[PDB]
Order: structure tokens, then C-alpha cells, then sequence
């Protein structure tokens, strides 16, 4: 489909507490003298 | 904060006190148009 | 330093973009894909803007958000 004509909404969203979103523990030559 | 316009408070829309609705969702709208070889454009179009 | 500056000049982007308008279009397509989650070209345009500039892993996570 073309779907020509689609709204946008500029918001000041995404305010949170700066912890993890889902409350999970997300874990992921040398010197020589001669 | 005023009682939001529910489906049991909308009957107050039609008394003598003149009421407006402001729908600002469709103000900023775009069209996302592809040509296959090269790149993809997004044209901001007019809103209401 | 000569060879390392030669290699730094070898990695400059010729199609990086216009950085303030790149940020503006990033904000724009972010608002598109946030208010239209079920629009396919929103996710395509967001990931294409994040593959033409920046780095690719955020674009790859954006399309794996878009595919689901």
C-alpha cells in the first residue's frame, strides 16, 4: 500500500528513572630490556 | 483538573454554552515515498 | 603520525549528512515510528537514516523492533 498521509506527533516523552526498562541485570608485544 | 469528556459527560456538549473541539493530531503529517534504487524520501505534507 | 593521519583522512564520510538537520530528521522519524508503530516505511526510514549516518547496530536493533 502507498499509505500516503501519515501523522507525526513530536513529544517530549521517554522520561524515566534511568534504571533498566525491564528490571533486569543486562550483562553482555611486551616490554623487554636487552 | 476538569472531568474529561467521557461518554456520560458528552451530553453537556449541546447546551447553550458554546463548546469547541481541538483535534491537533493531524497537524504534522508526512508521506514516506520509496524509489528502489538510490534512497528513500519523506515529504512533510500539510495538516489541519 | 603521518600514516595514522592518512588513515584518519581515509575514514572521513563523504555522505555523512548535515548534522543539525540529521538530528532533526532523526527526531522526525523517531516521532513517526513512535506514533505509527504499524507503519512499515516508518521503521524503514528510521533504520535507513541510522545506516546512512552514525553506526549500524542501533539501526539493526531498530529494524528488529520494527519486524516484531
Amino acid at each position: 500500500d502507498e499509505t500516503y498521509g501519515v501523522n507525526v506527533q513530536f513529544e517530549s516523552d521517554e522520561e524515566e528513572g534511568d534504571e533498566d526498562v525491564y528490571g533486569e541485570v543486562r550483562e553482555e608485544c611486551t616490554l623487554s630490556a636487552n | 483538573t476538569e472531568p474529561y469528556l467521557s461518554s456520560q459527560n458528552y451530553g453537556e456538549l449541546f447546551s447553550n454554552q458554546i463548546i469547541w473541539f481541538v483535534d491537533d493530531t493531524n497537524v504534522y503529517r508526512v508521506t514516506i515515498h520509496k524509489t528502489f534504487e538510490g534512497n528513500l524520501t519523506t515529504k512533510p505534507i500539510n495538516g489541519a | 603520525p603521518k600514516g595514522y593521519l592518512t588513515d584518519l583522512n581515509s575514514m572521513i564520510p563523504t555522505h555523512g549528512g548535515d548534522i543539525n538537520d540529521i538530528k532533526k530528521a532523526r527526531l522526525l522519524l523517531k516521532s513517526v515510528r513512535e506514533t505509527n508503530p504499524h507503519h512499515p516505511p516508518a521503521w524503514i526510514a528510521s533504520a535507513r537514516l541510522e545506516e546512512v549516518t552514525g553506526k549500524l547496530q542501533v539501526a539493526r536493533n531498530l529494524i528488529m523492533k520494527g519486524t516484531e
